[PDB]
């Protein structure tokens, strides 16, 4: 790369990092959607 | 205590209800001129066996089959219906 | 002779292995399956499908993937006619419904119906 | 039809197609089809009850000799009431020649078995049995070879599911591999595939 | 309606061979209690054995007995040999699993299966 | 251009986040939420629209066969620009 | 027979005359290829891929409009028909845009599949393809007309079937364009239909848009119940959450269309859900709780009711097993006020003979008709299937229509009688020309709308119809096998609740208020609060928390109709059956498995545990509940107008309205659609 260096983008990395694995630091999965079904929300006000 | 609704079940095209459809347009008319406040609910089916249905109070139901049977014979089980009251 | 007579009805429920769970709580829909309307191809309705309900899907806490419990959803068998798919589900004791196939009525098509001269079949444009 | 399309052998084709008269000939209580694919293989379709003298005779007569044993096969087609298709592949070294024979039962008609031709078969038709539930009688050894030992069910049969109805966990309160019934994480997407577009003409079916 | 038969031309000869097989498997019990090291009595092992046999107690075809009979042979030779561990042994005693309910009350507050 | 809950979460670029009663959050304890802080509709949101003196115009997302399917975009209408549908870049006729 | 012999591929065929050569090949089994072809649209024959080759002629014909001559040979294999099919495709696919990624048409596209069948592999096309500018004609229908291959089924759907004639094409030659020509959108009650037949992406669903795509979904075949007309639908849905509905082809009912409530409810479906019984607090807000607490409440507030203490209100979204349900769990009690929403007359013959609140002749019956008279109803947005019925047959069969009422738009010319009720006292009494009309008609047909019963003397209107019907029927040219009393419906539950012997109306609880009152998805506000005592128990039992939720005690989650497999009864007494799409959302169960379970708690149980138990009790009060796809004739019209003679009631002075006018009340009827966002869209873009 002190040859031919890459190409500069925006958005790649400026600070690599190594594996993470065991840290506190890990990747921790979960779902990226959102809720599908809306639920009912009943009044604040009595009936009365 | 008493009868809350009457269900006679017959079939358009056998014969076995003939008589049962001998019933309904000769003395049915007068019949609901009779118990007006009466639920008397007549169903016609392909296919199904003549059949009369006895709603009571508290949910109780008899069943008479009407299979064969004449007008009169007819007439005669739904009077046996209207003053059973069982 | 070396041939036995045997006239009960068949019955192979006790040797397929699948449990009663499966057996006898279960309805199996034989149809004809109907065509997408979003296309004019009719070559997925030439043959029998048959298939069974479809039971709980719910919701994996780790990914929101779709978790079942019922081992039969994917299950789906074709038949060449109704009669097959009929002795299939009787033979291995599911209870079953099926209807009808249903085929297309014939029309009747015709290019100067659209220049009517006393008709309201006439296009106002073409 | 030069470069992309596969070039036909009409001489195999038609030696073939005379083989097959040939053995429908010899034996006409057994045989009851034989056809000739486009590719050149002969398929000879038997009654069952033949399976034993028909596969005997490709296996001595002179003009055969289909000494080696390829392949043993079972086939599920649920539409049909003999619903399971038994396919013999045998090859002939002094010929050179493939020939496929094809017999149909259903899930209580036992099959002679072919060990007293074929050894090899020992083996194979018996997997057949631990894979589909088709007995075979007079067999040596009949067990089974793929599955577990407490498997209930035939996993190859078409109404088996693809994941089956139970599975293995470890569990520390018994201290053991116990089975229980499968709960899949993530349920098996079934795609709906087929185009609703006719492929092939040559192959359409007649209609009713 | 004529068949070709895997053994027994009736039911004499398929009941016959149940019995067989029931008297095989019954002079089995204690020794797969005692080989195993299994944690189970022979009482429980021969009830549980007489359980199979009632629950699969209702068929009437001779062939399908007679593959029954078959099957069941297969499972005690795989017995008589060590082949099977203790969990293939043990697969029959459902211990882990929750017991299912059975009234309509409680497999409707558990969810909706029927 | 995240954003960041009441709750101390992360927003991710589709939206989603964990409510405060919702107890799937002990998964993030001790740990961290992996989020993507470049956002692509924020980074394509500065991309300058392209004035061009044609009714229609071909997109291919440049570098040729390394972009996406060329695609064409009629740029007939004067009050909005022609966005591309995969690259997302915007194009307006000058005149 | 007139029969003619032609040949398919050698293969001898007899058909009739005037039959297309598509039509023949259709027969043998043989589907030619179509683009512009459609067998309910009129043939247009532009597309030119069904050329096919007659042997001995030296000249491809459209096989869409050439009709058979005697002794054709047919080839539809033969290599001059396959290059015309590669040349066409080649054309077709010479300007269309690399857009087959982001498209939504993309696995289920005519155009790909017949490219990938009949077409070649690869493309002589050098040149720039052309672009379309794009169009916009309403929140529900996206529009890429870049896509386009000007195949003019929409024009045809919306001239023929539609009768909206606003769309159509502009230009000439290849800068043609489909569309308004000005800033106008395209709402019809059966727009989304459009969205079926265009055979590539131009024309998407934009609620759809983005979000599944064909092959990953799972199809299950249910009921509509949004209106009374039962039209057979497919529910598209992917990993247990529904994503479409598209219509199923059933030549009985709603041919291959459907309106746009029953296309675009499912968001609304998936929205503001009851999930959890809930139970009132001692700060009287209703909090949850689990199931077997509100099930005691429940139980222990019914134990103490007996006689006529406790009533219940069915909704319109109700299910057959939960109706026979609740009429036994009530009837164990000595309960006969069972009532619904929807007010049908009761005087007379009743809901005794199932020939007085049915569509008696069929659905189909339109097409042999000759005068159809329509009576104080709208079914342009009652029942829009039926106006198609009836719009298709006022094509073909030139059909004559009168209306009495007020004077809406039909999507047809009609003859607009008037809007006094009185005007029907002159029928029977043939003052009026339409009286000589109807005596001379041989096939009439009168259809009175279930929203005109809804009146107060809604009892004489049934009976001055009835009378004209009768006159009209035994005086005149009717065969005997014609039904001309018909009643359209508006309600899915409202002909299964009269089938099973409910009160039509909530006249009975109004005339002795209960103590303890149920609500199953009674959202239609007939009932409230202040008519009913100081101390009422309301339970509701919905899937939806609208109008009847807030002002309830006990909430029981129910289920939806594409949560269960349930019966329906449309208005023409064919019963149905949907399936399970998905399963109810939290701890939803099913309304049957519901009031089995309370009747379980309150130590009064009923016998029926399954559903093929429910299903066996439901043939014991009335067989034709279990037989699907089948309509059972109804018979003894004389005998109901002799009943209907007998009560003599004066009709009002009120004219006659329906109580939707426009399109902009159509959206918005039951309480799945009034929780749909589409619908509120669709609302906001039909007022502004
Ligand atoms: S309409 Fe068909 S051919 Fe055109 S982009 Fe969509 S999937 Fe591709
Ligand atoms: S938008 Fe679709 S249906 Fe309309 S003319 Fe074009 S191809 Fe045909
Ligand atoms: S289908 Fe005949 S020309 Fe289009
Ligand atoms: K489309
Ligand atoms: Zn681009």
């Amino acid at each position: 790369p002190t040859v031919k260096p890459p190409t500069a983008r925006k958005f790649i990395w400026t600070n690599h990092k190594f594996n993470l694995s065991g840290t506190p630091q890990q990747y921790v999965p979960y779902s990226t959607t959102r809720k599908k079904i809306q639920e009912w929300v009943p009044p604040s006000t009595p009936y009365k | 205590l008493g009868l809350r609704e009457i269900r006679i079940h017959l079939c358009q095209r056998s014969p076995g209800s003939q008589g049962v459809r001998d019933f309904i347009e000769k003395r049915y008319v007068e019949l609901k001129k009779a118990n007006p406040d009466l639920p008397i609910l007549i169903r016609e089916c392909s296919d199904v066996q003549p059949k009369l249905w006895a709603r009571y109070a508290f949910g109780q139901e008899k069943n008479v089959s009407l299979n064969n049977f004449s007008a009169d014979q007819v007439t005669r089980a739904l009077e046996n219906v209207l003053s059973s009251k069982a | 002779t070396q041939l036995i007579t045997v006239d009960e009805k068949l019955d192979i429920t006790t040797l397929t292995g699948v449990p009663e769970e499966h057996i006898k709580t279960r309805k199996a829909r034989i149809f004809v399956p109907a065509r997408n309307n979003m296309q004019s191809g009719v070559n997925n309705t030439k043959k029998w499908k048959m298939e069974f309900d479809t039971r709980e899907r719910w919701e994996n806490p780790l990914m929101g993937w779709a978790s079942t419990a019922d081992p039969l959803s994917n299950l789906v068998l074709t038949f060449s006619t109704k009669e097959d798919a009929i002795a299939f589900a009787e033979k291995n004791g599911w209870s079953y419904d099926v209807e009808e196939r249903k085929v297309p009525k014939p029309k009747s098509k015709s290019y100067g119906a659209n220049f009517s001269w006393n008709k309201r079949t006439r296009v106002s444009t073409k | 039809t030069r470069p992309t399309v596969r070039p036909r052998n009409d001489v195999a084709h038609k030696q073939l197609s005379a083989f097959g008269e040939y053995v429908a000939e010899i034996l006409p209580k057994y045989v009851q089809q034989v056809q000739v694919s486009c590719f050149s293989e002969l398929e000879i379709c038997i009654h069952p009850d033949g399976v034993i003298p028909v596969l005997t005779f490709l296996r001595d007569h002179s003009n055969a000799q289909f000494k080696s044993l390829a392949d043993l096969t079972a086939v599920d087609i649920p539409t049909r009431q003999n619903r399971f298709e038994i396919v013999y592949n045998l090859l002939s070294l002094r010929f050179n020649s493939r020939i496929r024979v094809k017999t149909y039962t259903d899930e209580l008609t036992p099959v002679e078995s072919s060990v007293s031709v074929y050894k090899a078969a020992n083996w194979y038709e018996r997997e057949i049995w631990d894979m589909f539930g088709v007995f075979f009688a007079n067999h040596p050894d009949l067990r089974r070879i793929l599955t577990d030992y407490g498997f209930e069910g035939h996993p190859f049969r078409k109404d088996f599911p693809l994941s089956g109805y139970v599975e293995l966990r470890y569990d520390d309160e018994v201290k053991r591999v116990v089975a229980e019934p499968v709960e899949l994480a993530q349920e098996f997407r079934k795609f709906d595939l087929n185009s609703p577009w006719e492929a092939f003409p040559a192959y359409r079916q007649p209609p009713e | 309606t004529s068949v070709k038969p895997i053994f027994s031309r009736d039911m004499n000869e398929a009941k016959r061979r149940v019995r067989e097989l029931y008297r095989a498997w019954y002079r089995e019990v204690p020794n797969t209690v005692h080989l195993f090291q299994l944690d189970i009595s022979v009482k429980q092992g021969r009830d549980k054995v007489r359980e199979m046999f009632k629950k699969n107690a209702h068929v009437t075809d001779p062939r399908v007995v007679d593959l029954l009979v078959i099957k069941g042979k297969m499972e005690l030779e795989e017995t008589i040999n060590v082949w099977k561990q203790r969990t293939h042994v043990m697969r029959f005693f459902h211990e882990t699993e929750a017991p299912r309910p059975k009234d309509f009350l409680s497999k409707f507050y558990v969810g909706h299966d029927p | 251009g995240v954003r960041t809950s009441p709750t101390g979460e992360k927003v991710t670029h589709t939206g989603q986040v964990y409510d405060d009663e919702d107890y799937r959050r002990v998964r993030f304890v001790g740990r961290q939420k992996e989020v993507n802080e470049n956002f692509a509709i924020d980074l394509i949101a500065e991309q300058p629209v392209s004035q061009v003196g044609s009714r229609v115009i071909s997109c291919d997302g440049g570098g040729g066969a390394l972009g996406h399917p060329r695609v064409y975009i009629n740029l007939d209408k004067e009050t909005k620009t022609g966005t591309c549908g995969y690259c997302g870049l915007q194009f307006r006729q000058q005149h | 027979s007139n029969l003619i012999e032609v040949f398919v591929d050698g293969q001898s065929v007899m058909v009739e005359p005037g039959t297309t050569v598509l039509q023949a090949c259709e027969k043998v089994g043989m589907q030619i290829p179509r683009f512009c072809y459609h067998e309910r649209l009129s043939v247009a024959g532009n597309c030119r891929m069904c050329l096919v080759e007659i042997e001995k002629a030296p000249k491809v014909v459209a096989a869409c409009a050439m009709p058979v001559m005697k002794g054709w040979n047919i080839l539809t294999n033969s290599e001059k028909t396959k290059k015309a099919r590669e040349g066409v495709m080649e054309f077709l696919l010479a300007n269309h845009p690399l857009d087959c990624p982001i498209c939504d048409q993309g696995g289920e596209c005519d155009l790909q599949d017949q490219s990938m069948m009949f077409g070649s592999d690869r493309s002589r096309f050098l040149e720039g393809k052309r672009a379309v500018e794009d169009k916009n004609i309403g929140p529900l229908v996206k529009t890429i007309m870049t896509r386009c291959i000007q195949c003019t089924r929409c024009i045809r759907f919306a001239s023929e079937i539609a009768g909206v004639d606003d769309l159509g094409t502009t230009g000439r030659g290849n800068d043609m364009q489909v569309g308004t020509y000005i800033e106008k959108m395209f709402m019809s009650e059966l727009s989304g239909n459009i969205i079926d037949i265009c055979p590539v992406g131009a024309l998407t669903s934009k609620p759809y848009a983005f979000t599944a795509r064909p092959w990953e979904t799972r199809k299950t075949e249910s009921i509509d119940v949004m209106d009374a007309v039962g039209s057979n639908i497919v529910v598209s849905t992917r990993t247990g959450e529904v994503m479409r509905i598209l219509p199923r082809m059933h030549e009985d009912i709603n041919e291959e269309w459907i309106s746009d409530k029953t296309r675009f409810a499912y968001d609304g479906l998936k929205r503001q859900r009851l999930t959890e019984p809930m139970v009132r607090n001692e700060k009287g807000l209703l909090t949850h709780t689990t199931w077997e607490d509100a099930l005691s409440r429940v139980a222990g507030m019914l134990q103490s009711c007996q006689g006529n203490d406790v009533a219940a209100i069915a909704g319109g979204l109700v299910d057959a097993e939960a109706l026979i349900a609740l009429k036994d769990l009530l009837n164990r009690v000595d309960s006969d006020t069972l009532c619904t929403e929807e007010v049908f007359p009761t005087a007379g013959a009743g809901t005794d003979l199932r020939s007085n609140y049915l569509l008696n002749t069929t659905i189909a019956g339109v097409e042999e008709a000759d005068v159809v008279l329509l009576v104080g109803t709208n079914p342009r947005f009652e029942a829009p299937l039926f106006n198609a019925r009836i719009r298709k047959s006022w094509l073909h069969n030139d059909l004559k229509v009168a209306l009495i009422g007020s004077p809406v738009d039909l999507t047809y010319r009609y003859d607009h009688l008037g809007d006094s009720p009185k005007i029907l006292q002159d029928i029977a009494s043939g003052s009026h020309p339409f009286s000589q009309v109807l005596q001379e008609a041989k096939k009439p047909m009168v259809v009175l709308g279930s929203s005109a019963l809804q009146r107060n003397d809604g009892a004489a209107i049934l009976a001055a119809v009835s009378n004209i019907a009768q006159k009209i029927r035994t005086s005149s040219g009717v065969t005997g096998d014609w039904k001309v009393m018909n009643i359209l419906h508006r309600i899915a539950s409202q002909v299964a609740a009269l089938d099973l012997g409910y009160k039509p109306g909530v006249e009975a609880i109004r005339k002795n208020p209960p103590k303890m009152l149920f609500l199953l998805g009674a959202d239609g506000g007939c009932v409230t609060r202040q008519d009913l005592p100081k101390d009422c128990f309301i339970v509701y039992q919905g899937h939806h928390g609208d109008v009847g939720a807030p002002i309830a005690d006990v909430i029981l989650p129910g289920a939806a109709y594409t949560e269960k497999s349930a019966t329906y009864v449309n208005t023409e007494g064919r019963a149905q059956q949907t399936k399970v799409a998905v399963m109810p959302p939290g701890l939803a169960r099913e309304d049957w498995k519901i009031i089995r379970a309370l009747s379980e708690i309150a130590g009064m149980t009923l016998p029926y545990d399954t559903l093929d138990q429910v299903r066996n009790r439901l043939e014991e009060v009335s067989p034709n509940l279990v037989r699907y796809d089948d309509v059972e004739g109804a018979n003894y019209f004389q005998q109901a107008s002799e009943l209907s003679k007998l009560v003599n009631q004066q009709l009002l002075a009120d004219p006659l309205v329906p109580p939707q006018l426009t399109i902009k009340d159509f959206y918005m009827t039951d309480s799945i659609s009034r929780a749909s966002q589409t619908m509120a869209k669709c609302v906001k873009a039909v007022t502004e």
